[PDB]
């Protein structure tokens, strides 16, 4: 329904579309379907809180245009 | 080309500069366009301090980029 | 004659069942009745089964079996058990006697021999201690060698509690960290308090924390990485020093000279225990009994239901920093190095005299004993100096 | 439903299913002949089972040792745990807290025990 | 910049 | 001093900087938790350092207490996660905002000030061996930030 | 005869300030707008030699704490 | 006491029980008493257990000898009946020896060599199956299962019996160990071979479409069979093996037929193809790829049919793209079960298609699509001759929102939509404020509030302008008369995308008008700077020089010339310029727009800088109020580095070329990288100590 932007380290703003009641896991997966980074090397940060893989996208008070930050975790298992 | 700089007052401005001008010239332009002396100026880009004795090309600053202006600090 | 008629018709198991309901003295008496009775008790391993039953229903016996070693033969000429029972009773008697006499070994710490433990918890394998150098040290219970060191806390590690899966610590940097007891990787970090976290307790998936910010926070632990704040308890006008709880109530002791009892069901203010002249430094709540050690150098015992001061204990020359208890004694440690051991059974009785309560005053060190935990066989303490002291009573 | 239990002598008794099924032997069996349990002990166990569908058990057992022993045998042959457990606990209570001589005098046992001295020195 | 009972609990 | 803080949060939610993110913890709008991403081409590459900001009652005219939460290796940050920005102790200015203080700290992460440091045991190695320091800081970053 | 007169006329015009928004570096509000501590209920504007301006109620308190310009470390003086 | 007589009697009773004789229960109780007294003399009763085991063994040996070496069909019924009777006899026997049973189980301290009575009977029976009839019955049941090839009606019970037997016969220790291995292995191998043969033959004289239906029916049948008479544990294993061997071998043919199926509108076949491939694990790759490519091609082809008149008509453009997306969306939702992966393929397809449309090439700029979208949205919201319904307007707006969601450069669209909204508000062309508000709210909820911020500011500003105009008109009641109806839309220069590019002359009449407006404006703002915009002002004029009192709506330029004609009309272009001060690049255009009618003519025309423009009286127009107002180099490296570390930590041991091939296959789907870039990235990772150079690159801790 809404549209967010997963800003990476370079600056490329990966525009993604999510649902007000989606799960951070889905947001992490949509990135690979648009960028190529598997969900195992992703650390989405928003308003200073490392987004958890379980809380819904609404628990973080996300709205349209809300820019999330993405930092790659090379190890990531 | 042109760059964007955000002043301490919250407002944003842009400067018409080429990749040949020195950082000192950039600070001078920011001063005349805003009104803050260069001694109390600090330019940050991509989380890094901008040395005065250099030029924009040394930092790979493309056009339409953004620069943050903060006060001076120390240890 | 049952014991002889029953096995005559092949009902030996019934006869043995009859003799199994006897105690130690009644069993020896039966063993001294006749040859047939003796044969039944011997053939049926009656003594062995008696020792097994005792181990199954008593903690002291269990601890002695695991520490002394004779438990290895539990669960063998059948004579070893009959002759072992008196020796076990003798050892238990020696244990309690030295407990009331003041005997120990005081095993020191074996590491670089270098301090400032604020909270300590042990088991039969390791000893977890929250130092002041912003690190957590895990020592071996047998060799006493410094096994591991967990770093990552910004401030000093004030309190900590662990189980068979994680290690939850509360530091002075106003943060709560959940570590993995097996490997040691920081699994989670809770940032909710505005000031240093003083105490925290957790069990059955729920946790309670109290910080210097005069507030209490309850958390629902669904997993080591899934902790969610449930409610925020307010009402204390000072720094909440200690907080304990169970399935019935949550007790909170702060520096405001009062004790607060809330309902764990929905955090309902049940009662408020007053009577302490100064702030309360330590407290233990269990079996519907509360024992608090405050700054007034006295130990107050209360009944959670009525909140009546059953007894006040005097004798401490300094502030009672920590205090612990079990079904038999109450071990308290104040600032001045003085481990006071009191009798609980005699304390719960309103007819006993105050003078007959202070059993002993172990004085071997002098620093402020910050923490001390005991069981039926030893006492592990930690003060400013003297990194870790082990008070064994066997 | 009511089950018909034919004692050893020949007497018959009607007992409800809910209680008759308490004894695993009868439950597995389903008149019911009991060649090792007579009507007397049968009536006693039936009363105990119905009442158990303690003080009452004590009075119910405030009988001589002969009937107690017979009750033991009947409970074993009928495999009724409850009855067997309570009767065994009672005999145990009847043994505890007495000196060896007092024990022999309690159950009218004659000391058959050097031997006596050996067991006395070894215990 | 320059610089600017131990019981916290 | 709640209107100013609310406006600052609004701005952070509107024009977010490059490597800065700060938001409230819970209901207490005076206790925020920020994040600082290690600037590229530095020993702190690909690292996320968590901070903790606590606003006083007269914040517009009083610097807010900022303290690091994750251990780090720096001549201006001790183990207690205390920062020594002169703009935070006495030279504070009501014009400086959160988005500015966090950026200043991020900049300090790259260019340390060995002169008058907070941890001599580290500043010495820095001024003497600018190579070993690059490795120790990297190791610490891999142990905590990552 | 020669009657070339206009009857209806509709135009547009863009209004702007004197030089810049002069955003008060204190409450991030507008100079012409009412002061922040003044909104939660006489709020004039004060200037400095640096050409910097703020509200009177804002700069007054900042001065009470330190007699220095908030945008720059030079001294402070009105007009 | 004596045992010979009582034991032989008990043995006779047992013998009579093994055969369903149904004797008087008195004999049962008597036997119970016999076993009860027998366990009275750990050594007591051992003889009883031994006699029981020996008798069981002898009876089973005799039975097997009676039914040994029989046909592969009668053996089934034989074993079933014998097993049923043996189970009943053993159950009642256990009920008889219950006393002895309980005693033993509670005496020998399990953890000797005894297990239980019922368990003993089972273990003993496990000597009439293992060696004498293990193969025979299994091969028989297998032959029947295969006989199902023609749909014959089997007993359906003769098999369930053997299955329950094998299960109960499970390890009688302390459980489907002896059943699973034997029956499973055989059943699995047989059904696998059967399906392989059936599939290979069916695919030789039939199309893939029919094979899909046959395969689905076979899967359902096999799932139901194993659920009715077979055990429920072998349900997962069998289904997995079947779905694997029946689809894997034909996955390639499925891929090939998928394209042809996509060509036509065969939904049912597509749905079944998906249901079959979804059952397998990770087989949807090529399927998603094919769907994406086909959607992209369909889009480009559908737009080619209208590129001749698309750059000049937005409506048709947006409608075409909308139809393509709507059809494919409905297909992915109904047939593909709205899978979370296929919708992504449709997304990428629609995106690439809308951004690389053929119409874009005709404009040489990838910014033509958002421009057309904005024009379409404007035409929808404009106040046309008629007014469309409300519901239809809201629905079309939602559709526009979808096509917008798929745009790439949303900023260009923001700028275009802003210009259009401005032109609408100023010219008073808005259809309905509610529609504009709904569209603005939709854009806000879609791309946040920062985008819509400027738009909302523009809206609130037009409202404030109306209010200020009312105030000025209210203060006009004093001694300040105006010889013309005046009004104005004062906009805020902070949001409107308008700029000053005229620098007009401001005639004598407009002089007094402007002066009075400023005089009144010196009452609300101090730093007020009215950057007047004349290329937007409207204008109405009346004329008496013509034959009648004509009227003509125009702008400030036309009005300027018309009023400049209040003197000697024999004026040239330079004479007019002497009092207008207009730039050449715009003045020439102004004169042309003015003469682009019969109002101003010359003495396809070519205007001259010296030609005179005299008063034109022979202007006979058929209308009044005639409107003469005519208008990634770094991203590549990052992805490469991430892929390298991922592969390294995955295998921990490789070579340089091997690593190259692996990263190339894991990155090809995104784009095409270069080998030197991979080498440089490996070195970069070496700088961070992520991997090393074995004393060849190995994973690092
Ligand atoms: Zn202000
Ligand atoms: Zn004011
Ligand atoms: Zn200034």
């Amino acid at each position: 329904s809404m549209l967010i932007k997963v800003k990476t380290l370079t600056g490329k703003e990966i525009e993604i579309d999510i649902e007000p009641t989606d799960k951070v896991e889905r947001i992490k997966e949509r990135v690979e379907e648009k960028e190529g980074i598997p969900p195992q090397q992703q650390r989405l940060i928003y308003s200073g809180k490392q987004m958890n893989d379980e809380k819904t996208a609404a628990d973080y008070k996300i709205l349209g245009g809300s820019v999330l930050h993405l930092v790659l975790a090379l190890r990531g298992g | 080309m042109q760059i964007f700089v955000k002043t301490l007052t919250g407002k944003t401005i842009t400067l018409e500069v080429e990749p040949s001008d020195t950082i000192e010239n950039v600070k001078a332009k920011i001063q005349d366009k805003e009104g803050i002396p260069p001694d109390q100026q600090r330019l940050i880009f991509a989380g890094k301090q901008l040395e005065d004795g250099r030029t924009l090309s040394d930092y790979n600053i493309q056009k339409e980029s953004t620069l943050h202006l903060v006060l001076r600090l120390r240890g | 004659d049952f014991i002889t008629a029953l096995p005559a018709r092949g009902l030996d198991h019934i006869a043995e069942n009859i003799l199994s309901y006897l105690d130690a003295k009644s069993l020896c008496a039966a063993e001294l009745v006749c040859k047939e009775w003796y044969r039944v008790t011997s053939d049926g391993m009656l003594w062995k089964k008696l020792i097994e039953r005792m181990v199954r229903t008593d903690s002291l016996w269990r601890g002695l079996a695991e520490r002394r070693g004779w438990g290895q033969y539990l669960f063998p000429p059948n004579s070893f058990y009959r002759a072992l029972y008196p020796k076990i009773i003798q050892d238990i008697e020696t244990i309690e006697s030295n407990w009331r006499c003041g005997r120990h070994s005081l095993q020191r710490i074996h590491c670089r021999s270098e301090k400032g433990v604020y909270c300590l918890q042990y088991d039969d394998q390791k000893i977890v201690s929250g130092l002041r150098d912003n690190t957590i040290k895990i020592w071996d219970k047998n060799t006493l060698e410094c096994k591991r060191i967990l770093t990552g806390h910004t401030g000093s590690v004030l309190c900590l509690q662990y189980d068979e899966r994680v290690i939850i610590t509360g530091s002075s940097d106003s943060t709560v960290r959940v570590w993995d007891v097996n490997t040691g990787e920081m699994l989670n970090t809770l940032i909710h308090h505005c000031e240093a976290v003083l105490h925290l307790r957790f069990n059955n998936g729920m946790m309670v924390t109290c910080s210097k910010d005069r507030s209490i926070a309850v958390w629902d632990m669904a997993s080591p990485t899934d902790i969610t704040l449930r409610r925020v308890l307010v009402g204390h006008r000072a720094a909440v020093n200690v907080v304990d709880f169970d399935d019935k109530y949550i007790v909170s002791a702060s520096g405001d000279r009062t004790i607060k009892v809330w309902n764990t069901s929905t955090c309902e203010f049940v009662r408020t225990l007053n009577g302490h002249k100064r702030g309360i430094a330590c407290l233990q709540y269990r079996d519907r009994l509360v024992v608090s050690g405050s700054s007034d150098n006295t130990i107050r015992l209360w009944d959670i239901e009525c909140g009546a001061c059953l007894r006040v204990l005097e004798g401490h020359e300094e502030l009672v920093r920590c205090i612990r208890f079990d079904n038999k004694r109450i071990v308290s440690g104040a600032y001045d190095g003085k481990i006071k051991v009191w009798d609980l059974v005699a304390a719960l009785d309103p007819r006993a005299p105050a003078g007959t309560l202070c059993l002993r005053t172990l004085v071997e060190h002098s620093g402020r004993v910050f923490r001390l935990q005991f069981d039926e066989f030893q006492i592990v303490s930690s003060s400013h100096d003297d990194t870790i002291l082990i008070w064994d009573f066997l | 439903p009511s089950i018909k239990l034919q004692s050893s002598d020949g007497e018959i008794f009607e007992v409800d299913v809910e209680i008759a099924k308490q004894s695993v032997t009868i439950k597995t069996m389903l008149p019911v002949p009991l060649p090792n349990v007579n009507a007397a002990i049968l009536k006693k166990v039936i009363q105990w089972c119905t009442h158990h569908k303690p003080v009452w058990d004590q009075e119910f057992l405030k009988v001589d040792q002969g009937t107690l022993f017979e009750l033991i045998l009947a409970a074993n042959y009928l495999d009724i745990k409850g009855l067997l457990d309570v009767t065994c606990k009672t005999v145990a209570n009847m043994i505890k807290g007495k000196t060896p001589e007092e024990i022999r005098k309690t159950f009218n046992i004659k000391n058959d025990f050097e031997e006596e001295a050996q067991v006395r020195k070894e215990n | 910049c320059k610089k600017e009972r131990h019981d916290s609990g | 001093a709640l209107k100013r803080i609310h406006k600052e949060l609004n701005d952070l939610a509107r024009d977010p900087p490059a490597q800065i993110s700060a938001g409230p913890v819970g209901d207490d709008m005076f206790h925020w938790q920020a994040t600082i991403m290690g600037p590229n081409d530095s020993p702190y590459q690909g690292g996320v350092f968590f901070l903790t900001i606590h606003f006083p009652t007269d914040y517009p005219f009083k610097p807010p207490k900022v303290a690091f939460t994750t251990r780090i290796y720096h001549p201006n940050i001790n183990s207690n996660g205390s920062i020594c920005l002169d703009i935070l102790r006495s030279q504070w200015s009501p014009a400086l905002t959160i988005s500015k203080v966090l950026l200043s700290i991020a900049s300090l992460l790259d260019d340390p000030n060995p002169d008058d440091p907070l941890v001599p045991e580290i500043a010495r190695i820095y001024k003497t061996d600018r190579e070993k320091y690059n490795r120790i800081a990297r190791e610490w970053t891999q142990k905590y930030a990552m | 005869k020669k009657r070339f007169e206009v009857k209806k006329w509709n135009a547009v015009a863009l209004w702007a300030w004197d030089i810049v928004v002069d955003n008060c570096a204190i409450c991030r509000n507008h100079i012409m707008d009412l002061c922040i501590e003044c909104q939660a209920n006489e709020c004039t504007v004060a200037w400095g030699v640096c050409n910097h301006a703020f509200h009177f109620h804002c700069i007054s308190r900042w001065l009470k704490t330190r007699q220095v310009c908030p945008l720059d470390r030079r001294e402070w003086e009105f007009q | 006491i004596g045992l010979d007589q009582i034991w032989d009697d008990l043995r006779a009773g047992i013998q009579q029980v093994y055969t369903r004789q149904s004797m008087a229960k008195s004999r049962y109780m008597e036997l119970y008493t016999h076993v009860y007294n027998y366990c009275t003399s750990q050594f007591v009763g051992l003889e009883l257990y031994k006699r029981l085991k020996e008798f069981l063994k002898n009876y089973l040996t005799n039975l097997l000898k009676d039914g040994e070496d029989l046909m592969d069909e009668s053996v089934l019924k034989f074993y079933t009946q014998q097993w049923e009777d043996y189970r009943f006899s053993s159950k009642v026997l256990n009920g008889i020896c219950a006393y002895l049973n309980r005693h033993w189980v509670r005496r020998e301290c399990d953890e000797k060599g005894i297990y239980e009575i019922y368990s003993l009977a089972l273990v003993t029976w496990r000597d009439c199956l293992f060696r004498p009839l293990n193969k025979q019955v299994t091969n028989a049941v297998l032959k029947l299962i295969e006989k199902e090839r023609n749909g014959e009606t089997i007993n359906t019970r003769l098999i369930s019996g053997v299955v329950q037997s094998y299960v109960e016969l499970g390890l009688n220790e302390d459980t489907l160990t002896v059943y699973k291995e034997s029956f499973e292995s055989q059943f699995l191998a047989d059904t696998e071979r059967f399906y392989t043969r059936e599939s290979t033959e069916f695919l030789q004289q039939n199309p893939v479409t029919e094979y899909m239906k046959k395969a689905e029916a076979r899967l359902l049948e096999e799932q139901r069979r194993v659920q009715v008479y077979l055990h429920e544990s072998t349900q997962d294993e069998l289904a997995r093996k079947c779905e694997q061997v029946l689809i894997e071998k034909h996955l390639e043919i499925f891929h090939t037929e998928f394209q042809n199926l996509l060509d036509a509108d065969k939904n049912e076949d597509l749905g079944r193809m998906y249901n079959l491939v979804s059952r397998i694990q990770d087989g949807l790759g090529e399927l998603k790829k094919l769907l994406e490519t086909h959607i992209h091609n369909q889009g480009l082809a559908a737009i080619e049919k209208c590129g001749e008149a698309a750059l000049n008509d937005p409506k048709m453009y947006v409608q075409t793209v909308l139809d393509v997306h709507k059809k494919y969306n409905a297909l992915v939702m109904s047939a593909f079960n709205n899978d979370a992966g296929f919708v992504a393929a449709l997304d990428k397809a629609c995106g690439r298609f809308i951004n690389n449309n053929a119409v874009t090439k005709m404009a040489q700029s990838s910014s033509k699509s958002p421009e057309l979208l904005a024009r379409y949205c404007d035409s929808l919201l404009k106040k046309s001759s008629k007014n469309p319904e409300e519901a239809e307007l809201e629905d079309t707006l939602n559709q526009v929102m979808v096509v917008f969601k798929y745009i790439e450069d949303k900023d260009v669209f923001q700028k275009f939509y802003a210009k259009m909204l401005a032109k609408r508000l100023v010219h008073q062309n808005s259809a309905s404020d509610d529609a504009e508000a709904s569209m603005i709210s939709k854009l806000k909820q879609a791309c946040g509030f920062e985008y819509t911020s400027k738009l909302q500011r523009m809206f609130q500003d037009i409202g404030v302008s109306k209010d200020l105009n009312e105030q000025f008109k209210k203060h006009l009641t004093n001694s300040e008369p105006l010889d013309l109806d005046f009004s104005i839309q004062v906009l805020s220069s902070g949001s409107w995308p308008f700029q000053q590019s005229c620098t007009f002359a401001l005639p004598s009449e407009l002089e007094r008008s402007y002066q009075r407006f400023t005089a009144f404006y010196a009452s609300r703002h101090s730093g007020r700077k009215l950057t007047w915009l004349y290329q937007l002002s409207k204008g109405e004029l009346v004329t008496n020089c013509f034959k009648n009192r004509y009227t003509l709506q125009a702008s400030t330029f036309q009005m300027a010339i018309l009023l400049q004609y209040n003197t000697e009309d024999a004026y040239t272009v330079q004479q007019l310029t002497d009092s207008t001060q207009i730039k050449m690049d715009i003045l020439a255009q102004v004169l042309q727009i003015l003469l682009k009618s019969k109002l101003l003519v010359l003495e396809e025309v070519e205007l001259k800088p010296d030609t005179l423009i005299k008063l034109y009286l022979g202007y006979k127009n058929k209308k009044l109020r005639v409107n003469i107002n005519v208008p990634i180099e770094e991203d590549r490296k990052l992805l490469i580095q991430a892929a390298i570390v991922r592969i390294m930590k995955m295998r921990k041991v490789l070579k340089h070329q091997q690593l190259l091939g692996e990263v190339l296959t894991q990155l090809s789907s995104r784009f095409k990288p270069r080998v030197p870039v991979i080498k440089k990235c490996i070195d970069i990772l070496i700088e961070k100590e992520y991997l090393e150079r074995v004393d060849t690159y190995s994973y690092l801790a």
